[PDB]
């Protein structure tokens, strides 16, 4: 499970939702998932876990 | 507007088929391949209102007068889209102000199966608990791989935003109205279509199917773009165009 793109509200622990949109459904880890009911659905996790998850897109900053 | 030539009979998940043609403002938004991805509502001969997140372009087609998308006997109007007016204040991360207007390149011919839903005034009040109706060709069951050929309908109650926030909290904005959680749910492919309540004999567009349960749970409400909060922009868009 990952998140490229969180955003956080004025607390600390900062309440960070993941903003990532996935078509059709959310990844298995998400515990509350909403969708804009087009077809294919446009789906978001509204969970509050983190602190932001793992980025999805690999790192790219070690070779040089 | 709002008075179907074929009267709807009321006894989408756990809905029922519509009386054919009984919702003559319901349109289907279909891509180049003829694939239904979203619904919409005719507000007059030249304009369709729908959801901003549906992503409609002029490559898409407005199909009017359909009931059975698997039947070839209905006189359906396949209408090109001249221009797309996606509300600039649609926030895609919040799904707020979720509305888009479609200006038809050529006018729909109104008939007993094709006509307009009424728009409300920015100040009409649709009380929490009114029984309204939503319609569409979205999934009849969350795991289904295809959408029903025949237009479905469902009766459902409106919710105050405050009660709706008990389900969804700060995701609920003022440009949203909630309905359902009462044994029915709108579902994939319903986005863009109508939520209508029957004002003084006429059905009036109160919501636009917007978002909800990733599983179309019948125990949590659907969310609709609140037409009341966006109809001035709608009327001014038409006035200027």
């Amino acid at each position: 499970p990952c998140c490229d793109q969180c955003a956080c509200t004025k607390s600390n622990p900062p309440q960070c939702r993941c903003s990532d949109m996935r078509l059709n459904s959310c990844h298995s880890a998400c515990k509350s998932c909403i969708c804009a009911l087009s077809y294919p659905a446009q789906c978001f996790c509204v969970d509050i876990t983190d602190f932001c998850y793992e980025p999805c897109k690999p790192s790219e900053d070690d070779k040089e | 507007c709002g008075v179907p030539a074929i009267q709807p009979v009321l006894s989408i998940v756990n809905g029922e088929e519509a009386v054919p043609g009984s919702w003559p403002w319901q349109v289907s938004l279909q891509d180049k391949t003829g694939f239904h991805f979203c619904g919409g509502s005719l507000i007059n001969e030249n304009w369709v209102v729908t959801a901003a997140h549906c992503g409609v372009t002029t490559s898409d087609v407005v199909v009017a007068g359909e009931f059975d998308q698997g039947s070839s006997s209905e006189k359906i109007q396949k209408l090109k889209i001249a221009k797309v007016f996606k509300n600039s204040k649609y926030n895609s991360l919040t799904i707020n102000n979720d509305i888009t207007l479609l200006k038809l390149s050529t006018a729909a011919s109104f008939s007993q199966t094709v006509s307009a839903v009424c728009l409300p005034s920015a100040s009409d009040d649709f009380a929490a608990g009114t029984t309204c109706v939503t319609t569409g060709w979205g999934l009849t069951r969350y795991t289904n791989a295809n959408t029903p050929d025949r237009l479905q309908q469902a009766s459902l109650p409106l919710l105050s935003n405050t009660n709706c926030k008990k389900y969804w909290g700060t995701k609920i904005k003022d440009a949203m109205i909630c309905a359902g959680a009462s044994g029915v749910s709108s579902c994939m492919g319903d986005s863009g279509g109508p939520l209508v309540c029957k004002k003084n004999g006429a059905w009036t567009l109160v919501g636009i199917v917007s978002w909800g349960s990733s599983t179309c749970s019948t125990s949590t409400p659907g969310v609709y773009a609140r037409v009341t909060a966006l109809v001035n922009w709608v009327q001014q868009t038409l006035a200027a165009n």
